[PDB]
Formats: C-alpha cells, structure tokens, sequence
C-alpha cells in the first residue's frame, strides 16, 4: 500500500519509524491509544533495570527483544505498539525509542492544530496582557488551531517585543531598533 | 515612540 | 578639515547611542495593539 | 554634520515592522549555516541573519538548509533567528557605480556615500541566446603592440589572460583600461568603453596600488571596481565575478560597450572549491567541485555583442588564469582555455629576455582575428605577422629582431592606433634594418615624439579613413626618411 | 619514438629547426634561380 | 499523470517525492509555476517513494514542496520536415523566435540503439575533397566519422569545411546538433547558413535542422542535447529512408556533462574524475548514430581532446565508437599547415586496397611511410647538422617537406584567416600529386610552392610565379 | 557559562553547554588542569555543542571535565611591557621574569583593515644584500617573503636581515616564533641580551617576542601567528610607530591548521590540506599590512614543502607579498650563498620610475644574461662548452662572474664560515655589476668574484690569487 503522510515530516531513522507508525495508526483509526501507549513506554524504557538491560550494547539481541515482548504483552498495548517494539528491537533501534517517541509525539500535537508560539521581553510582564496577547496572537491562526505559548524573558533587548507564531516572526524589541537606525544614520 | 524622540532629541541634546 | 569633521562626527553618532541606552511599559502596550494591525 | 544627521538619516528609515518568514540556526561553521525552517526560501535566494549579516540558501536538503554567508560567521550562534528577504541575489547596476569602488554586493568601500543607483540586476542570470547576438566586428583598442597587431581583440569576444605568477597580466589588463581614455572623453559615442576590474582574492593593498594607478591616470572616471580581497568570505570572492558581470551587462544592454576584467578566475575557482566541500559536496579532481567549468562558463557567455535590434551593445571580457610553473595542461586553465575565444600567452623565459610584454607570439590566440582590426593596422600586422613567424623559424633574421625589439613595450604607456600603425610601418618597410637593435627603442621613442609634435595631420587623416592611402602612405615614407636622415 | 627530439621542443629541438629550414631555404632560393 | 513534490535542491539535481505513482527512470517532469519551462528527467528512484532528477535548465528560484507533474513519457522532442532550418534546444522548443515548430510527430530522445540484424556493412568512399582527409584516411558514406583536436586546432574550421562542402553537394536533410560549445559560433553557423541558402527563412525549402545547447546550459542539458539532435536525425533516417548527415559539435561536451552531475547523483568517481558510467552512456548514444538498413546516416562528429591529452577517458573511449577517425595536432598547426590534420594518427576502416584501389592505397602507404622517416631523420639532423647527411637522405627529407606542404589546403571558410582563395581538390588530382611528388618528378621546385594551393598544377604555378617574381 | 567535556580527541575538545552557548572564536578555560588550558570555539555542532582547539596539550582531559566560558577570545596583554619579554600563544610569560604588567589587553582575534586606510608610498628599504638590493628590493612599510625548502638559508638570511635592519632601526621590532627549533629561539634571547638589542635592567628594549615552537600542539602553532600579528598590531595602531614583524615560519600557521582540520570534520583539498587555506590565510595575512596610520615592515620566512614551489601553501602565499626571495637548492648546492634564485625573486618596486632607470637597467641587463645562460644549459651539458659560438662564450662567462658575484658572505656566518661579513652598499651593487656586464673584469677569474663584498675586493682577491 502507500503512505499517509503527517502534517509534519521529521527526519533520520526517529523520522522514518515515526512517520510508518502514524500511517500505521492512521490506517486504522487508532493515533491517540498509541500516543498514549508510545509515552508509556516511555517511561516503562527510562526505568534503570530495563534501560541498564537493553541498551548495554553486549548483551544478545534476542535476550532484549523477548524481555520487550514480555513487558509489552505485560501493558495490555494495541497490536501496533507491539509491532514497533518489536521491530524496533529486530533492528537494534531500543536508543532511538524515546526520539520516535518524540517525533510522533510532535506528529500528532501539529495535528492538533498546535502551532508553538513564543513571545520575549526584556522582564516578565503582565498574565492581562498576557491574555490579550494570546487572544491577538490567535488572530494570525486558521480555525482550528491552538496557541501553545512560551514567554521567555531576556533583559538585552532593552525592552519591546519579539513575538514568533511557529515560523513567522516579528521583531518589536528596541534593540533591534536602535540597531536598524544607528546603521541608517551611519550610512 | 521612544526612539522617534530620542534620536532627535539626543542629537538636539547634543548640539 | 575633512579630517576633523570625520572623527568627530562618528564621535558624534557615538554619543548618542550608548547615550539612549541609558536612557515604560507603553510600548508593550504599543506593541499589541501595533501587532493587530498585522491581520 | 549639525542638523542633517537626524533629518532625513533618521526621520526618514522605514523603520516598519512586518510578519516575515523565518528559520532557526541549527549548527555554523566555517561559513556554513544550516538552517532548521525557511520552508518557503527558494533555491540561490538570498537570506538574513538576526546579526545584520547575510547569506545565499544554496542547498536545499530535506531537514535544513545550507546558507553560505556573505561575512565572518563568528557573529552568528546556534538558534539564531534567519530571515527570508524574498529575492534571488541582486547587485545594484547603474552608470553612478562608475568611479567607484564596491564589494562583490555594490556596497561602497572607498568612504563617498551611497551609490545613487535606482535599478537592480541578479548576478546569476542567463546570457543571450543565439538570435541577439552578432558578428565581433567592432575593435577594442589596448595600446599594447603586440596584442592590438598579433592578438587583436574585438567588441564581445573573451579573451584569455594567461601566465604563472609575475608576468604581467594584470599590467596588460591596467594598459587595456588606460588606453580608453582617448576615447571615452572624445566625440564619436560608439567608441567609449566603460571598463571593469574585478579584484578577487586579491591582497587589499594591491587593489589600492591599482585604484592609484587609474586615478592618476584619470582613467577612474571610467571604471568601476569590484573587489572580494583575501580578507572577504569564500561566497563573496565566488559571487564578485557575477557582479561584475552584471554591472557590466547593464551597459551591454543598453547600447553601449564595457570591457570587463576578471583578476583572476584562478581564485574564483578555490573559493568556489572551498565553499563547495564545506557544503559537504564530493570533491572532483584537485577536489574541485564536479561543475567548475559551469561556474566559468556560464559566466564567460555573458559578454555578448548584441545587433542592433537590441542597441547594439557589447561586453568585452578578459579572464586571468595564473598557473603553477608553466602547467597549461591543468583543470581549470583547460576549461577556460576551452571556454574564452583565444588566449594571450605570457612567458617567464620571455620576460626575462627583455621582451617585455612577454607575449608569446606562437601560442598567443585570437579566433576572431583579422575582422577585429582596422584596415590600416590590418594592412600593417599582416606582413609584419608573416615576418615574425619567418623569423621565429630561424632563431629574415635581423628584421625580424628590429620587429621583436618593435615590440617591446613600456608599462603604463598605451599607444593610440595611429601611432602603433606608424611605427610598424616604420618597422616593417625596411628603415630600421639599418640601425642596431641597442638604438631602436631610442629611436622609436625620438620618432614618436617628433610625428607627435610635427605631424598631427597625417596621424588625423589615418585616425579619420582608417586606411593607409597612397596619399598617406607616401606622406609616411617622406617623414621616415626624413627623420632617419636626422637621426 | 623516434623524432623524440623535436616532438619535447627544447635546445635541440629549436635548434633543429633553424639548421633544418636554414639549409632548405638556401637550397629554395637557389632552385628558384636554376628557374 | 502523478503529481510530486520538490523535496530537495542541491545545484542542477533535484529531488522529487511521488505519494503516488512513480515515475519511471528517465521520464520528463514539468515543474509547475515558473516564467519558463523547466523539465526534469528522472536519474534514479531513491526508495522512500523518492525520485532524484536533473535539471534540464537552471534550479534558481525552486522551492522544497513546489509541485511536479509526471508528464508519463521520456522527453519527446518535435520531429519531421517542419524542424528543418529551424533551431530547437534539448527540450525540443524553438530558440530562433519564429513561433512554433508545428509537427505531427514526437519522438522521445531515449530509444533503443538498432540491433545486431539491422547492421550495414557496405561501404562506399565519401569524397570530401581535402587532400589529406581523401588521400590518407578517407570517409565513408554512412560510416561515424569523428574529429579529435585539442583547444584551437581547427576542429570547427573543419567541421565548417565539411558541412559546406558535404552538405551542400549532398540532398539528405543533414542535422548539426550544437553540444555545449561557444554561443558565438552558434550564432555564425546560424547566419552563415542562411547566406548560403542552406537555412531558407522563406517558403521554407531548408536542407538543415539546428538543435542547440550551448555552454551557458546547466549539465543536464549540456548532456541531451546531443540526443535530442540524434533524435531528429534517426527519424529521418528511419521514416524517411534518405541519407542523412550529422553534424555534433563537440561530442566530448556531453560526457563532460555526464561527469559534472555525476557527483551530485551520488555514485563513486572512476579515473580523471569521470563518472563511473562513461562508457555505456557513450556506447548508448553512440550506437544509434549508425547506419541501418533503413536508412544511413554519415556521422562527422568533432571530439574536444583535453590539453592534446588522447589518452583521457573520453577520446580513448570514443575512439572506438568510430570509422575514419581524424586527429588534428597543434604542432602539425604551429607549423602553419592547415588542416592540422596528423597524418601519422589519423586512420579510416576502408583505406583498404581492395576498397580504395592498390594505387590509392599505395600512395597513402608511401606518404606515411616517408613522414615516418622523415621524423627519424629529423634527430640526426638535429644532433649532426643538415650538411653531412647524405644526398639520398637529403632528397628524402626534401620530399617530405614538400608532401608536408602539399598536404596543407585553403579553405572556402579560412579566408578571413589566410585571404587566400578556397580550393576543393578532386580525389584523383590528390592521388596523382602526391604520387608525383613521391616520384620526384617535382624535386627541381621550391618547397614553399606547394604551400596552400590545390592541386599539382596550382603547385607548378605557384612555383613559376616565385621563380619570375624572385 | 559552564560546559562539561563530551570529547576528546587530539587537539580538538567537544563541550556541551547546559545554558550560554558560548559564540565562535571565545576562550574556554577547563578546569582540574595543573596549568591553564584554553580552549578556543571554532564550530557549533548543534544540540547545545560546541567544537574547540586546544591551545595545549590535551592528555588528561576526561568525558564530563568541567569548562568555564571567560566571554572574549583569547586577550594577550599589548604595549610597550612586552618589549624585551617573551611570551606563549595565549599571552603569558615564558621568561622567568614575572608577569607582564600592562593596563590594556587586546583580542588576537581582530577584523583586517579597511579598504580606505591603505597606503600607498613604497620608498625603498636597503638592506646591505647584493642580489637582495638589485635585482628584488625590498620596502619600507611592505610585505616580503623569504621561499626556501629545507635548510637552504631561509634562518640565516632573517637572522642577516635582523642583523642589517632591525638594530638599526628607529621604530619598534616583533619576532613572531611560529613553529621552528627551540634551540634558535634561545640563540635570539641570548643574541639579543649581548647586543643591548633585549634590556632586562630598564625599559630600551626595542624587540617583543612571542614563541609558540615545533614542541607545540597545532593549535598553539595555529595562533601563535596571530599573537604577534597582535602585538604588532599594536604597536602600529596606538602607538603610531614603524613596526618591524618578523614571522619564522609562517607556513607552520597552515600546517597547523590543516592538522586540526584533519579532526575538525572537514572534507580535505588538494594534497591534504584544510578546504579553507586561502581564507585562514587571507584573514592572517591581511592583518599584516600597513595602514595610513602606521608601518608594518614584514619579513616572514616560508617554507617550501618536499622543495615544490607549487604546493597550495606557498602558491597561495605568494599573492600576499610585495617581494619575495626565492631561496633554492639548485643554487645552494653550488655554495652560492645567499641561494637567492636570481630568475624567481621579484618585487613591486623593481620599477624605473622607482628605483631609478641606472638601477633598473642593470638589474634587468643581469636577468637577462642569467636567463640567456639558463637556456644554454643544455647544449653545454650534452654537446660539451666547444660547441657555443664566440658570443654564447661570452655571454656564458659573464653569466658565471655574474653569479659568483651575487654571492655575499653574511655577518651572521661568521662562526661557520670564517670569511668576514660584508654589507655591500646600494651604489658599490649597482656600479659592480654594471661594470662587470660592460665586459671591463672579462681578464678576472670567476672563482675572484666568489664569496666577496664590493666589486674592488674581487679585483683584490684577483690579483692575491695569482
Ligand atoms: N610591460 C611591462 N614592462 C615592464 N615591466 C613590466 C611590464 N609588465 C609588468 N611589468 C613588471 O613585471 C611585474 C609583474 O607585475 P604584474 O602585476 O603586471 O604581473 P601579474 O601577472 O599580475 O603577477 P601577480 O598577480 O602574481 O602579482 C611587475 O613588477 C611589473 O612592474
Ligand atoms: N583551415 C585553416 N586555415 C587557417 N587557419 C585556421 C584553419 N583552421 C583553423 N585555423 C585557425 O585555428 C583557430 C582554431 O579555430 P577553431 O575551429 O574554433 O578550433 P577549436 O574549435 O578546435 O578550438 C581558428 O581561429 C583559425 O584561426
Ligand atoms: N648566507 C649563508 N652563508 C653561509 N652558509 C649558509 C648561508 N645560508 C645558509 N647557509 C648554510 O646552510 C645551512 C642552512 O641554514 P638555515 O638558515 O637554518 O636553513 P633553513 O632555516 O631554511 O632550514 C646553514 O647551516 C648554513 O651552514
Ligand atoms: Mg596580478
Ligand atoms: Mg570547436
Ligand atoms: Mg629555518
């Protein structure tokens, strides 16, 4: 059969088994079970025992992969997460687990119509105008779409704004200005 | 326009 | 001459700048409103 | 100065503010930036970095971009913001450049304002096809004997400076843009010619010399003066011969003549290289990237001579090859010996002997040929052509010394047309078979300074028909027999 | 690899062709005059 | 048709994803959304539903997603009598502002070579009347001909002479395809054609077709133009069964071409930096430049040697792709012989005695034989002196010097050159001179008569005139 | 700003910043280390790594080491404290004598100068050498450049230039050590000291010295060049004065960068080297110049690799030099000293109008009679001296006397030579050889001119020979 691509394309081997896992669960109507049972293994690998177990690189392939399929049919998980542990242990990939657990994750959250949105300043300033920034903000977004904020602040800006909606971007700061009309009144 | 005024004042300020 | 009215004049955009930066919140406030403006 | 620094350098700035489409700086090294988004930015577009810096999105990868950058890297970090400007990379063409010295993006570096220019060009833009093109009839002038009797040069021909290092290539090219000066301040309109000197990876000081050397020959007023020194970025002295091209196909295209002058393409070529393995590029021979000889020769087409359905324009251009102990079998002196249309070979061995040019007269070059000439030095440098070779089988024989003494040349002193055509005659018709060779630069140099002072009439009627008439002819004959009678 | 001597172009290449050509022109003047 | 997606762009190779329908290799795709038409032909399928392609013209102002249209075909150029006179690039459009080439016919570029049971083997000599191309290595009507040279030898001088000359006497709709050479040259060919009523721009009874891909071209057009021009001489070869000439000019440029986007196509170098697919991409365009059963197709094809090298990876391996090869050397050239023609290096398949006659065949014999001992003598004259040589030795170098000269020919197309007179020498006149002059019935004249002149008479003529005149 | 150590291998050191990515061209600081090892940014790799060069020896160095971000590149201490002192690649004294106690410290990483603050005066610069003088002179406020392979005389003729120009002189000297032996180092300390030219009681010390040698890390031999850049830089710039650099040797500053680009991740160029040759060296190079604010008078020896003029590193310096003096082995062999190679040395100011048309004339009536010989060469090697016309006979023997003559015996070799060092005025050049090229010594042996000063001491040695 052919593909189904995700709203988003990530890259290197965490990108490929990411990309064939959401065709996989897009196929049959199942991306938000796996999301949650991709997380969960998650956590079940960053346990010391299992990630002290498999990956030690000097210990056998198959010893690994029959102690994921046990941990796997031990969690109750969909058909779909057991064939990627499983395939993932197959290809010796147990490293790459939480980078595809990553990727998909980001996957399905820009397929939530979740655009990250960052606003910087030189101090914290006001959750009101906060609010009002979120609600101008959302002007600049498609109906169905959500605004995932992170307000970072950074005093060398000398003040204003830098706001950047997933990529467009606009330059408020004065920095910036300052900047843009010393280079105007030198030349 | 805190940098409309200051350019002009700073170079009014510098004269 | 032209040697004078050089350096002192880059002397002169000098002053000013790191002279600004010692020299508010209205323009967070002026920066929404100037960002609804974008559309 | 007191008032008009604020009252238009600040009052008026564009100081708007726009939603614009951005990346983010996943690693920098070396002058190679790879940018995370941008997923709109086109291929050879030119971008910006948050620093005021600037840069060419040459490759297009799947999860980032490689955007070479126009400066020193140092400023940009990891994460930095880069922004789209929307354009292919564009230099500002115009006839204010003239008189001034740019960088490979015409910004002003000699410290005189703002060039005045009003439009702009791309530097990667394809040269003329077949059906605008014409004939290379029209000749451009040198002031070198050697090259404008045995290598002439025409109006839209590529002519190919080669040699190793110090052997006067750039003298040739600084002649070249000297001697236009006769023209370009007199009347006939279809005779100025606009030259260009592209400086790449040159030393700075050199560049200076050079500029000094123009300026006290007024020959500034003229030319313009692209310079990516060996202190500019690897894109900069890879994208100043594009440039210049463009400033000069501005003329091309609007009925004038400029002549261009590539010093040197050798340098072009390795900064080309380097930029093009630090993009992770396979290397070729010499590791030389696989489309070199496209790099040249997309850029050697564009000196084009248009009919007159398009103006009748032209853009003469003069690559520089140095090359490693004589070697003219290498790769890149092969491709732009394939590329140009002739060469001009210089000698160490020559320019040792004294034969100053050292053009080497057997290997030196010009496909076009007689049809870039006037008739009179047509007439001339035929029999005198024939008699260097026959003389060069033989190394008569003493004539053909008094000629290769007659070629000899100083630097810096471009002869006009007229007065080349003289001395050849002088040369070739048997009065100087007589006088030894120690005495015949002396000669020339009383000779000239004699007809100069004594005979601006017939000089003007050869400058006017462009044949030597029997008239003229005779008239020759009685002043160098009289002269020859005094010396 | 034979005429190897004026195939490399060097002393004795030149010098060749001057021996060479300075003899056949001497030779080509006096049979243009036998004529 | 399938639609794609720009994924990658990386100089002239451009990668493009397929969610649907693959094209297969060496399909043309439109991108869509630009000023001009740019095709991409398919190089390889990547996996990951992924083609990479090259770019038939430049890749500025391309973007990662921009949308491409499978166009389900290789790329298929205009073919039949309405491309005559006309110029057409390697994507098969006109170039010569005359609006559009109205066929009803296309051809794509990519097809199979004629094989075994399609073969020729009759060979009739080609006079072309240039002494030492008739004399020594003799063309054959419908045999590939090629014309090695460095940088500034005469390879278009000659391939000038010979569309002339050939093209003109001929009545077979000849082809020139123009391969990555000088634009200015293009332009010449382009007007000098049209003065000689070759290219007739009126009430259209032209004998030539032009397809042109010029150095300014990006490498993959520099690649199929040769092709593209291969195409349009194999459909009048085929559906027309007349004896058709190609002229390629230079053939080097397209496995040069080859080598430039071989690295980005991702595949190991081979030696001199070739790309490791030279010589089955050589052999593939060259062996449908044959003559078949159906038609013929006399191939003169000129063959850039780079720095006078003939042992490179391209003209070694052309040369046996080949008939009646014909090297030209630079030191031949700084002699002031023109053609620069090697008699020593050129060869043909039917200078043959029981092709050419055992007079034809023993007078060529005979010219290279003494040339030979000419360049074995010229040691000892160089390290003894020419005096002490023998009078045998003497008159043999004498004469060798005199075929030298002899071999040498104005050309109708070198008169800019030389302003000498353009002579076109039958071939029993060449025969008979330079069996004249082996015999010594010419050893009381000057060598520097038979210096660029046509046949003997000429010689004697010139010879009377240096007499009285000196 | 502090980082943690993810990798080591040779010179190169990769660091993990948690927070701070310190920019391109910083002075990283580890810590743990007996002495101060810097480490200087030179890539950002992504994921909050950076890439270094050690500017010291690297053994030692564990996976999680801790190392701090000072926020500037790497600061030498500048002025006129560093005359008479000696110092490494990062500043610090190698002399025993204490710190170096100045009030400013300048970053050896700085921007070249601009176009307009060039100059373009090029009087000439004596320097007492026969074939130097005449046929490549040198000039004041230009940038020369000593070829040679390997023990050719490339030390002895800066050693001979120092001796003749740097003691000599009004202005302040810079000797930039740049990968070469120790023990030459410690011979100019000691020259110094006994020649007053060093002062360790007062403050006339004319000489500043920085040495980073062929015992170095290549990173200590890649910067070490642009701490004297620095210092000269300097002393051009706020101090106004004329600056004698003399760099020795300044091919090692490309060896080292290419040992370093081995590592660096970097696809090579031709013959190994870095694919960034000629921007390193273009950014070194055009630092070394003279402005309109001040003098830089550069001598710098550059060596030749396996004796082949050709490689990337010298075909890429020579455009960066007003004159160069091209040492050979050829030359060498014959104990022609200084091995000058006569039809290789040029010079910007081997001009007429510059140097006078007397001069002019005689150094190219000397070029070419050398070259007239050079192309005999054969024919006297193979068919014997018989053979040559009268003329070629003359012009063979004029050519020899000739070369005997440009040899010159160095005040610097008086301990491995015995002959007295000779400093040949500019006139006593130009009269010498303009008198033997008229014909007026054609009676004189060859072996008279060999090894002697002015024209009147091989008339004198002439005549004690016979
Ligand atoms: N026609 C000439 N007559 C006399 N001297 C000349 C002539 N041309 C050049 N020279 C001298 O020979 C030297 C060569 O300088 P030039 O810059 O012209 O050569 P080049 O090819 O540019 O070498 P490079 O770029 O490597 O320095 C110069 O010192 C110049 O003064
Ligand atoms: N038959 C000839 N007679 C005189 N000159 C010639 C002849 N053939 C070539 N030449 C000269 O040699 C030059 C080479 O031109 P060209 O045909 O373009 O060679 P190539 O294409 O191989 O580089 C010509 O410009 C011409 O001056
Ligand atoms: N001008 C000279 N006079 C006498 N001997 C010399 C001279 N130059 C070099 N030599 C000899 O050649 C050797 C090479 O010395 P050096 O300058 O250290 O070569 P390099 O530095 O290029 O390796 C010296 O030991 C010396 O004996
Ligand atoms: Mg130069
Ligand atoms: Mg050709
Ligand atoms: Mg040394």
């Amino acid at each position: 059969a052919k593909l189904v691509r995700p709203p988003v394309q990530v890259y290197g081997i965490e990108g490929r088994y990411a990309t064939a896992l959401y065709s996989a669960a897009s196929k049959q109507n199942k991306l938000e079970q796996v999301e949650k049972e991709l997380l969960r293994v998650a956590q079940i690998l960053k346990e010391p025992k299992v990630a002290a177990s498999v990956l030690n690189p000097y210990v056998k392939r198959s010893i690994k992969v029959k102690s994921l399929n046990d941990i796997t049919a031990k969690e109750r998980f969909s058909p779909l997460t057991t064939n990627l542990i499983n395939l993932l242990a197959e290809n010796g990939r147990l490293s790459n687990t939480q980078g595809v657990v990553s990727a998909f994750s980001t996957m399905m959250s820009v397929h939530r119509g979740e655009v990250p949105c960052t606003v910087t300043s030189a101090s914290p300033l006001e959750e009101a105008t906060l609010s009002e920034l979120k609600t101008v903000l959302k002007s600049f977004l498609s109906q169905g779409q959500v605004l995932k904020l992170e307000a970072k602040t950074d005093p060398s800006i000398l003040g204003g704004m830098i706001v950047r909606i997933g990529e467009k971007y606009v330059d408020m700061s004065v920095k910036t200005k300052i900047q843009k009309l010393g280079r105007a009144m030198r030349e | 326009q805190k940098l409309f005024v200051d350019k002009i004042r700073e170079y009014k300020s510098k004269r | 001459q032209n040697m004078m009215r050089r350096k002192e004049q880059e002397h002169m955009i000098n002053w000013v700048e790191k002279h600004v930066v010692q020299s508010t919140i209205a323009k967070c406030i002026a920066d929404l409103k100037l960002l609804a403006k974008k559309a | 100065e007191m008032s008009s620094i604020l009252e238009e350098r600040i009052l008026g700035a564009d100081t708007s503010v726009d939603l614009e489409e951005t990346g983010r700086v996943l690693s920098i090294g070396d002058g190679i930036a790879r940018v995370h988004g941008l997923r709109n930015v086109q291929a050879e577009e030119m971008v910006e970095f948050s620093s005021g810096l600037k840069g060419m999105s040459l490759n297009l990868e799947p999860d980032n971009v490689g955007v070479v950058v126009f400066g020193n890297d140092k400023l940009i970090k990891e994460g930095d913001i880069v922004k789209r400007t929307g354009a292919i990379v564009d230099v500002p063409v115009g006839e204010e450049l003239l008189g001034r010295v740019v960088d490979a993006l015409g910004n002003a570096i000699d410290g005189k304002g703002p060039i005045g220019s009003k439009t702009r060009r791309r530097v990667g833009l394809k040269a003329p096809g077949i059906i605008p093109r014409i004939s290379v009839r029209e000749p451009m002038q040198t002031g070198i004997k050697a090259v404008d009797s045995l290598v002439p040069i025409g109006r839209g021909q590529r002519e190919l400076i080669i040699g190793d290092r110090q052997t006067g290539k750039t003298s040739i090219a600084i002649d070249t843009i000297i001697n236009q000066k006769r023209f370009n301040d007199g009347s006939d309109e279809k005779k100025k010619l606009y030259c260009i000197y592209v400086a790449i990876g040159q030393k700075r000081s050199t560049v200076a010399q050079l500029v000094k050397r123009l300026t006290d020959a007024d020959a500034m007023k003229y030319t313009i003066v692209v310079s990516a020194t060996a202190s500019d970025a690897a894109p900069l002295q890879y994208l100043a011969p594009y440039s210049g091209c463009s400033m000069g196909e501005y003329f091309r295209d609007n009925g004038k003549h400029a002549l261009i002058i590539y010093d040197d393409l050798s340098k072009q070529a390795v900064a080309y290289r380097q930029m093009s393995l630090l993009l992770r590029r396979p290397p070729g021979r010499e590791a030389y990237p696989g489309d070199v000889f496209y790099l040249h020769s997309r850029l050697l087409e564009r000196a084009a001579k248009m009919n007159d359905a398009f103006g009748g324009g032209s853009l003469t251009a003069l690559p520089v090859i140095e090359t490693q102990a004589g070697d003219v079998s290498a790769y890149i002196p092969t491709n732009v010996i394939s590329i140009t249309d002739g060469q001009i070979f210089l000698e160490t061995e020559l320019f040792y002997k004294g034969i100053r040019p050292a053009i080497n007269v057997g290997l030196s070059v010009s496909r076009v040929g007689s049809a870039a000439q006037t008739r009179a030095m047509k007439q001339v440098a035929g029999t005198m052509k024939l008699e260097l070779a026959q003389y060069r089988e033989v190394a008569l024989l003493s004539r053909g010394v008094r000629l290769t003494e007659l070629l000899k040349q100083g630097q810096y002193s471009p002869m006009a047309i007229e007065e080349q055509v003289a001395v050849i005659y002088a040369g070739v018709r048997g009065y100087l078979d007589k006088l030894e060779p120690s005495k015949i630069t002396k000669f020339e140099n009383a000779f000239l300074s004699h007809v100069v002072s004594q005979h601006q009439a017939l000089l003007g009627t050869i400058r006017a028909d462009g044949k030597i008439s029997e008239q003229s002819d005779a008239k020759l004959k009685e002043i160098v027999t009289n002269f020859l009678a005094g010396f | 690899g034979a005429g190897s001597i004026r195939e490399a172009g060097g002393a004795f290449g030149k010098r060749e062709q001057a021996e060479e050509e300075r003899y056949f022109r001497a030779q080509s003047r006096e049979q243009l005059a036998a004529l | 048709a399938a639609t794609g997606r720009i994924v990658a762009v990386i100089g002239a190779v451009v990668d493009v994803q397929f969610d649907e329908g693959l094209p297969p290799i060496l399909n043309a795709l439109e991108v869509q959304g630009r000023e001009t038409r740019l095709v991409l032909e398919v190089a390889q399928h990547l996996g990951e539903s992924t083609v990479r392609t090259i770019a038939m013209d430049g890749t500025e102002g391309l973007v990662r997603g921009q949308k491409v249209l499978d166009s389900g075909a290789p790329i298929k150029i205009p073919v039949g009598p309405e491309t005559l006179g006309r110029i057409m690039n390697v994507i098969g459009e006109p170039i010569d502002e005359r609006g559009p080439i109205k066929t009803k016919q296309f051809a794509p570029i990519h097809a199979e070579a004629p094989e075994f049971m399609e073969m020729s083997v009759e060979q009739e000599i080609l006079v072309t009347g240039i002494k030492v191309v008739d004399l020594l290595a003799p063309y054959a009507k419908g045999g590939k001909i090629g014309l090695f040279g460095g940088a500034g030898v005469g390879k278009t001088v000659l391939i000038m002479e010979l569309i002339n000359n050939v093209a003109k006497a001929h009545g077979g709709y000849s082809v020139f395809a123009g391969v990555g050479e000088r634009t200015r040259e293009g332009n010449d060919l382009y007007h000098e054609m049209i003065e000689s009523g070759v290219i007739n721009l009126k009430d259209a009874t032209s004998k030539v077709a032009l397809v042109y891909g010029q150095m300014n071209e990006p490498p993959g057009a520099r690649a199929r133009v040769a092709l593209t021009g291969l195409t349009v001489a194999e459909y009048f070869r085929d559906q027309e069964g007349q004896d058709v000439l190609l002229f390629i000019d230079n053939i080097f440029r397209f496995t040069q071409a080859g080598s430039e986007v071989s690295a980005l196509l991702g595949r190991i170098p081979s030696a001199v930096g070739y790309q490791p697919t030279l010589a089955t991409d050589m052999g593939t365009m060259q062996e449908r430049i044959t003559t078949t059963k159906k038609g013929s197709i006399t191939s003169v094809q000129a063959i850039y040697v780079p720095a006078d090298d003939l042992t490179d990876p391209a003209p070694a391996t052309t040369f046996a792709h080949l008939d009646a090869t014909t090297v030209l050397s630079r030191a031949i050239a700084e002699l002031g012989i023109y053609p620069a023609v090697d008699p020593l290096d050129s060869t043909s398949r039917i200078m043959d005695p029981n092709i050419v006659g055992s007079e034809h065949y023993d007078v060529a014999r005979g010219v290279q034989k003494i040339l030979q001992d000419y360049k074995s003598l010229q040691d000892i004259i160089a390290i003894l002196g020419m005096d002490e040589l023998s009078e045998e030795d003497k008159l043999t170098v004498s004469r060798a010097r005199k075929i030298q000269r002899f071999l040498s020919q104005p050309f109708q197309v070198a008169e800019v050159f030389t302003g000498h007179m353009g002579k076109l020498v039958p071939l029993k006149e060449t025969i008979k001179g330079f069996q004249q002059i082996l015999a010594g019935e010419y050893d009381h004249l000057p060598e520097q008569a038979f210096y660029m002149v046509g046949p003997i008479e000429e010689a004697v003529a010139k010879a009377d005139k240096l007499a009285e005149e000196h």
